[PDB]
Order: structure tokens, then C-alpha cells, then sequence
């Protein structure tokens, strides 16, 4: 299950982020749609830098850099997810207490 | 007729130790020479290969065993005689001493094998010569023989048979939560910015509760009297 | 040998390879050949990678195939790790011993604290003998000499594999001596005690004792042979010194200029037009020889008539052109370079499409007339242009 | 539903063809994923990642 | 040698070596002081690099 949540993520994402990533020429750099309609759209404490975004390393072979993301997303979510349930579980609970 | 059996036990260790025995020679070939670079085509021919077909080999492997023994399953488990449980655990201990080398294999051998050719390539994908047999080979086996054991005393011994150990289904689970850790692992910087231990011995329960077993199915007469 | 899978733009503007050299592309065993170079640490350094405050140089081969002896960078021995400032150019070298028979790609190699592997030149290199006959040796401060190649293999086993026994043998005596369902049947039922109790206790303190002198023992003994001993030597060596010779980017008097102003890559493709603005700043006439990139060469045929001695592969005859019109000195130009060739393609820098920074790096060779050579970096935004045909 | 689960039952819930419901349903989500998905791949099939650093 | 109360001043210079060891931090952040059994004297004031 949380295997599958993983990997469909980006997947089903793609439709709607796509348009976005296309290239733009901007004063002889190269920038995407998104890239510069936050840069366009003046946010009072939002600078690049602060971003928590994929910037590259030496560590990267291929030409995989999704897959691997997906992958490890999914096989973590399984833990989350059995933490989540039982969490689920005592959320339930039907036990009464006797004294605060 | 007799209890203990073994004939199937040997059938596995032997037919097992013998295709880890062809790999790691086979490895030791073309492992130096074929697999140094990946981007090469002797690589598709000698390692790409081994793992495009295992996989889909295993995975099916997996859900027949499963299948198989529900299939098979003693559908009047309750009644099950006195000598027909107690050689029914001794085929159970048997499942578990090749669950045993399996472990070793995919767990200890292949693990630390890794280790070593980290010290020998720089990696052209996460695929190596080493990762094709550690991950996606000799994990996967030890994790199917491990739910064969599971599902075998499930359709075979009352106890498993209306229950879950918890023990014995930690057991069968765990090895599909070590990917999360072994895997990852590795992917440790690459992975990083953006941010004790959960083992599996779980079979202490499962022999615990086996033992219990042996020690009900034997009256008050070889207990305490032929064992003092 | 990944080189060609790390995301290119990284491989560009990090380290700058050139004028890098294999002693003897065939060996014996324990024949004892060198591979050198020098290498440029871009200034644009990318954020991506940490800081070279902290680095080490490596011979990048699978195993130990060739021993190394010593390997010297910024002119210093460095077995440990070592700073390379931002910008500067450093020497090195790596002497290196054959061990295993066969044929084994050779590259220099770097690798950076906060960063990993900088992949540079590899070259084939053949050793031939057997390594039955692989030796060192080396010399101890007392005076003798020892192969490294089965130093203390033997101590080790002497000492591990009696203990390895004796913990063996401790599980297999009780094991024959109460059973696993015995056992654990005397524990389910009222006892226990039946199972344990002295003189098993004896048993254990005995052997227990016993181990104790069997380590003091082992350990006074192994203190009187080698009554020398020190820790391992490691930590960050003294700053590095940079070539001063001759340029050698931005030293001494004589110089070239080089900014960036637009260029294209074809995706796919092979080929990269870029204009460079170089201004030269020598007092000598300058055409264009050389560009390097990820350690690939980039030629001009005009300059290099012919056609230096550099492993395939990685070397090109196409970084042309100009109009061969020696510039200055004193003259500020602004200049069209194609660069065009398959290794281009090959070694994967096309793919700086997919980088999370499409930029250039590394390093254009000017030549004189004469023999001599002028070092200027060139780094910047280059674009891709998409093209049709697969 | 919850006084089914509640007595025994529970499978007066669920029971295919609930799970045949499923199956279909889930079939169809990973087809129009499919097709999304290779269409906007068409739509687009320029695309670089967000320049950083 | 000193009376309770009597004004002594102990004063120096030092050298930042050079190949500043791996072990120790940058010395970027530092403090002067002077060594004494708890105080012994008080400290009126102190400077290095040219301030207090
Ligand atoms: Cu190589
Ligand atoms: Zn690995």
C-alpha cells in the first residue's frame, strides 16, 4: 500500500506541474516557468536559498534522480505508515479514567 | 512411520549452499571484467541481465509457495494427531534451518560483501555487480523461504493455524523493513539534508513457541521421567 | 570509472584537469610507474559541493592493483588530508607500484569533505608477472624491513583463531551437557537448577579466571615484542603551495582574460558554440589551442598541428575555431569558439540539460607563436537549443 | 456498518464484489494515471528542473 | 610582588601559528584571559590586537 503512495506521488503530479517546467531565456541564464514566477510574484520572506530544493552532488548517477526520491519515499512511508495505524488505534480508544 | 524426516531439509541446503557456491564464482569471473563499468554492453549481458530476470522469477517464486501450501493446507487442522503434529514441527524446525542459512547468505555474506566493492568502483547507478546479488537476490530468497516457514505451520500445526504469532509474523515482515534500513543506508548523503534498532530475531518466539509445543505433545512419562 | 553518469555541470566547474601523464602504460610486477598532473580549483565553485578546505588525492582503480608508494600534491607529501584554495592550481604526483596482473583504467582522482569523487584522466595500464611476486617492502624507524604485503597477517590469526576455538568450544561443551529441550523443559517445569547450579559455577570460574591470564599473558607478551608503538598519524596537513609558473591562471605579469557572454548546446547533441570576450594582456601575439572541460581536450588542429599523446577518449581535435588571428598583445577581442565532437556527447556533459544549474566550467589554452602556453578560466550560463531527430 | 463490524458481522460489509468494485475502480486510476501522465508528456516534452544554487 | 589592592600588569604578545592543527577550531572566536587560583587578583581591565 504505502509502497504504491510512494511512487504514484509524482506520477500523478506531473499533469498539473509540467507547464512549469518548461525553459525560459531570462538576461542569458536559463530559468523554469516556476522559478520565475516566484521570482515574479514578490514574496516579503521567501529567498532563494531558503528553498529545501534539489541543488545536485557528486552523488548522482544518472539520470535517476526521481525514481530514487519516489523509491525511498515509498519504502519509509511503510514505517510511518505502521506507526500511523496503531496510532490510529489508540486514537480510538473507548477507555473511560477516573480521575484529573 | 518415523517423526523425523530430514530428507527435506538437505534437499534445500544443498540444492542452496550449491547456487550461492555457482554465484559467488560466477561473481569472482565476471564480476572482475564485465562489471567494472556500466555503461558498458557486456554489463547488460553478464549482470543487467541476472536482475531484470530474478525479480519477476522471485516474485512469482514467492506468491507459488504461498498459494501452494494455503492450497495444501490441512483443512481439519484441529484433529491432527499427536505423532502427525510433533513430525509436523520437525518439518517446521526444517523450514527454519534453511530460513537459517538464508539469512546467513542474503544477511551476512552478501551483506559485508558490499562493503568491499565500495572500495572498488565509484558506482555508475545504484545497480553494482554486488547490489544485483545482495538486494535484489539473496534478500529476496531468504525473505521467501521466511514466509514459506510462516505459511507452513499456518496450514499445518494448530497453533499457528488459527492465530498469528506474532513472533512468526514479525519474522515473515521484517525482511521487507530492512530495505528502509540496509538500502537506504546507503543512499546517506545524497539523501541527506532533508534529514537501538528494529531487528528480527523474532525467531526466539517462534522457537519458544515450538517448544512449547514438544513440550505438551510428550505426557508427564518422557518428560519428567526420561528427561529427569 | 563513473565519470560519465555524475551530473556534468559539477564535473565542469569544479576541478580543471590538464597536462596529466602515466610514466609507463605497461608494468611488472613491482615495476614502479608514476602518474602526474595539475589541476585548476574553478572559482565559481558550485554550491552544491563543499568547500576543498578539506580534500584527498586518490588513484582511482579498481582495488589494489597497483600499490601506492607516496603521492605528493601542492608540493607535499599527502598520505592525509589536504586544503585547496579557491582558484589556485596545484601539482601532483603518485608513485605507483604494479600488484595485479591485468589491464586497469587509471585515473587521478580527488575527493572533497562535503562533496565526494572529482573523477579526472584515467589511462589504461597493463602490469604483467604474477602477483605471487608482489612484495613492497618498507622500513621500520628501528631499522628493518618488512613486506606489507603479509606484515602481521599471521599475528593476527594467532591470536584470533585460538579465541574463536576457545568461544566454540565454551557453547558446544553446555549444549552436550544439558540440551537446548532438556533445558529449557528443566526451566518449564518447577527446575532449573537442575540445569544450572556449581559446580557448574566452578566451571565458570575457572574458565573465566583462566581467560583473564590468557589475555594479561597475551597482552604483556605482545607489549615486549614492539615495546615501541604510536598512534595513527592523521589530521589536516599544512596549507597547500600553488604552481606560481607560469600562467598558470591570474599569476605574475603575463596573463589572459576570459568572460563568458552567451553560448548554446544542442539537445541532443555534439557540438557548443560559445562567444568568449578575451582580452590578452601579454605582450605576445595568442590563438586559441585548447579547451578542457571534465579532463576531456578540446583542440584547435590549426594550433595542434599535430596531436599529443592523451588515452583516447577524452581527447578531441575539434575546439575550433577562431580565425587563427593572434589577437593582441594589447587588444581586446571578443571571439566565437565551436567546440564539436562525439566525446562531447559520449561522456555525457550533453546531459547539462538536466542539471539544476546549466553552466560551464573549466579551463582555454592559449598559445604563442613559440612553445609557450597561457592558462585563462572560462565559466558561465550556457543554453540548450532542442533539436528534432532523437 | 459499524453494528455490523460490531456482531459478528462484518463480510455483510465488505465482500467482493465490493472487491471487485475495487479492483475495477483501482484499475481505471492507475490507466487514467497512465494516460495523464503521457499526455502531459507530449503537451511538454521540453522540461528542465528548477535552476538553484 | 603586590599589597592587596596594588595595581600590577602582566602583558605580552603571542603568535597565531600557521598550519593551525585539524584538532583545535579556527581561531575566530577567542578569549584573553589570566590564569590565577580563582581570583587571586581581580582583573581591572585587559586588551589584545589593540582594544579592550
Ligand atoms: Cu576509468
Ligand atoms: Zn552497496
Amino acid at each position: 500500500g504505502s509502497l504504491g503512495w510512494g511512487l504514484l506521488f509524482y506520477p500523478n503530479n506531473w499533469p498539473a506541474i509540467a507547464a512549469f517546467h518548461q525553459a525560459t531565456e531570462q538576461h542569458g541564464q536559463l530559468m523554469t516557468l516556476a522559478d520565475l514566477i516566484g521570482f515574479h510574484f514578490v514574496r516579503t520572506s521567501m529567498p532563494e536559498y531558503i528553498r529545501m530544493v534539489e541543488r545536485g552532488t557528486l552523488r548522482t548517477f544518472g539520470k535517476d534522480v526521481v525514481p530514487v526520491a519516489a523509491f525511498f519515499s515509498g519504502f519509509v512511508s511503510m514505517m510511518v505508515y505502521f506507526l500511523w495505524w496503531f496510532m490510529g488505534r489508540w486514537y480510538s480508544t473507548t477507555k473511560v479514567i477516573d480521575t484529573i | 512411520e518415523s517423526v523425523v524426516d530430514l530428507r527435506g531439509m538437505w534437499i534445500g541446503l544443498v540444492l542452496l549452499n550449491v547456487f550461492y557456491l555457482i554465484v559467488r564464482i560466477y561473481e569472482q569471473v565476471f564480476g572482475w571484467r564485465a562489471g567494472l563499468d556500466s555503461f558498458a554492453p557486456e554489463f547488460q549481458t553478464y549482470w543487467m541481465s541476472i536482475l531484470w530476470t530474478e525479480i519477476p522469477l522471485e516474485l512469482v517464486s514467492g506468491l507459488g509457495l504461498a498459494g501452494y501450501l494455503w492450497k495444501t493446507r490441512d483443512r481439519n487442522v484441529d484433529a491432527v494427531t499427536p505423532r502427525e503434529e510433533m513430525r509436523r514441527l520437525v518439518v517446521l524446525v526444517q523450514w527454519l534451518v534453511v530460513y537459517g542459512i538464508a539469512i546467513y547468505w542474503g544477511a551476512s555474506f552478501f551483506t559485508e560483501q558490499d562493503g568491499t566493492w565500495h572500495m572498488t568502483v565509484i558506482r555508475d547507478t545504484d545497480f553494482t555487480p554486488s547490489h544485483i546479488i545482495e538486494f535484489y537476490m539473496s534478500y529476496p530468497i531468504y525473505s521467501v523461504i521466511a514466509v514459506g516457514a510462516f505459511f507452513y505451520a499456518k496450514t499445518r500445526i494448530p497453533y499457528f493455524a488459527h492465530g498469528y504469532s506474532l513472533a512468526f509474523l514479525i519474522v515473515a515482515i521484517g525482511p521487507f523493513m530492512i530495505i528502509p534500513n540496509v538500502g537506504l543506508n546507503e543512499w546517506g548523503h545524497t539523501f541527506w539534508f532533508m534529514e537501538f534498532g528494529w531487528m528480527a530475531l523474532g525467531v526466539f518466539g517462534v522457537v519458544l513457541q515450538i517448544l512449547m509445543r514438544i513440550h505438551a505433545l510428550v505426557g508427564k512419562e518422557g518428560v519428567k521421567l526420561l528427561t529427569e | 570509472h563513473g565519470e560519465k553518469s555524475q551530473q556534468a555541470f559539477l564535473r565542469m566547474r569544479t576541478l580543471n584537469w590538464y597536462d596529466v601523464q602515466w610514466s609507463k602504460t605497461t608494468v611488472n610486477v613491482n615495476e614502479e610507474m608514476v602518474l602526474s598532473g595539475k589541476v585548476h580549483v574553478f572559482s565559481a565553485w558550485p554550491q552544491a559541493v563543499a568547500n576543498p578546505r578539506v580534500s584527498f588525492l586518490n588513484a582511482g582503480e579498481p582495488g589494489p592493483v597497483l600499490v601506492r608508494t607516496a603521492q605528493f600534491i601542492g608540493e607535499q607529501f599527502a598520505p592525509r588530508s589536504v586544503s585547496l584554495e579557491i582558484g589556485k592550481d596545484y601539482a601532483f604526483s603518485i608513485n605507483l607500484r604494479g600488484r595485479r596482473a591485468g589491464r586497469w583504467h587509471v585515473h587521478a582522482q580527488i575527493n572533497v569533505e562535503g562533496g565526494g569523487p572529482i573523477i579526472g584522466p584515467g589511462q589504461w595500464i597493463e602490469i604483467k608477472g604474477d602477483m605471487k611476486d608482489f612484495t613492497d617492502p618498507v622500513t621500520l624507524l628501528d631499522g628493518s624491513t618488512v613486506d606489507l604485503e603479509h606484515y602481521g597477517i599471521s599475528r593476527v590469526y594467532a591470536w584470533h583463531l585460538p579465541w574463536m576455538a576457545v568461544g566454540a568450544a565454551w557453547i558446544f561443551f553446555w549444549f552436550v551437557r544439558k540440551g537446548i529441550i532438556t533445558s529449557y523443559i528443566r526451566v518449564a517445569e518447577g527446575k532449573a537448577d537442575d540445569v544450572i547450579g556449581d559446580d557448574d559455577r566452578r566451571i565458570g570460574a575457572i574458565v573465566l579466571a583462566l581467560t583473564i591470564l590468557a589475555t594479561i599473558v597475551g597482552y604483556a607478551v605482545t607489549n615486549s615484542t614492539f615495546p615501541r608503538t604510536i598512534p595513527l598519524q592523521a589530521g589536516l596537513q599544512k596549507p597547500l603551495t600553488p604552481i606560481e609558473t607560469e600562467g598558470t591562471v591570474g599569476v605574475g605579469k603575463e596573463n589572459v582574460t576570459t568572460e563568458l557572454n552567451g553560448g548554446v548546446y544542442k539537445v541532443p547533441g555534439r557540438e557548443l558554440t560559445i562567444n568568449v570576450k578575451v582580452k590578452n594582456n601579454t605582450s605576445q601575439p595568442l590563438r586559441l589551442g585548447e579547451y578542457t572541460a571534465a579532463g576531456l581536450r578540446f583542440l584547435n588542429p590549426d594550433v595542434f598541428t599535430t596531436k599529443p599523446d592523451f588515452p583516447d577518449y577524452l581527447l578531441a581535435d575539434r575546439g575550433l575555431s577562431v580565425d587563427a588571428t593572434p589577437i593582441a598583445p594589447g587588444e581586446a577581442k571578443e571571439i566565437v569558439v565551436k567546440i564539436q565532437d562525439a566525446r562531447w556527447d559520449i561522456e555525457r556533459l550533453s546531459d547539462l540539460a538536466y542539471d539544476t544549474d546549466s553552466q560551464i566550467g573549466g579551463l582555454l589554452f592559449f598559445f604563442s607563436p613559440d612553445g609557450k602556453r597561457y592558462a585563462s578560466e572560462i565559466g558561465g550560463p550556457v543554453i540548450p537549443k532542442f533539436v528534432a531527430g532523437d
